[PDB]
């Protein structure tokens, strides 16, 4: 498995994609074809595994909601 | 028991 820490500069918009899981890990789900998320290097199936620093590796799926969008944007996930 | 967060 390798891991990457992926970058997308916050814009008020929709970051680009979708969540499942949590308390196991939370999984990106969906990128939009047009999203910030496709555009800055997000793919399904990464598990997000810090937001900004914070640990979400077994965050709650509401606990990775708020942290992804509680107020550049850093994201480490995990990825095979 | 599932969510789907659009984000």
């Amino acid at each position: 498995g390798s891991v990457e820490e992926i970058r997308l500069p916050r814009a008020g918009g929709p970051l680009g994609l979708s969540i499942v899981g949590g308390s196991p890990g939370v999984f990106i789900s969906k990128v939009l074809p047009r999203g910030l998320a496709a555009r800055s290097g997000l793919r399904v199936g990464d598990r997000i595994l810090a937001v900004n620093g914070q640990d979400v590796r077994d965050a709650t799926h509401q606990e990775a909601v708020s942290a992804l969008l509680r107020p550049e944007l850093s994201l480490l996930v995990r990825r095979d | 028991r599932t969510i789907e967060s659009k984000v």
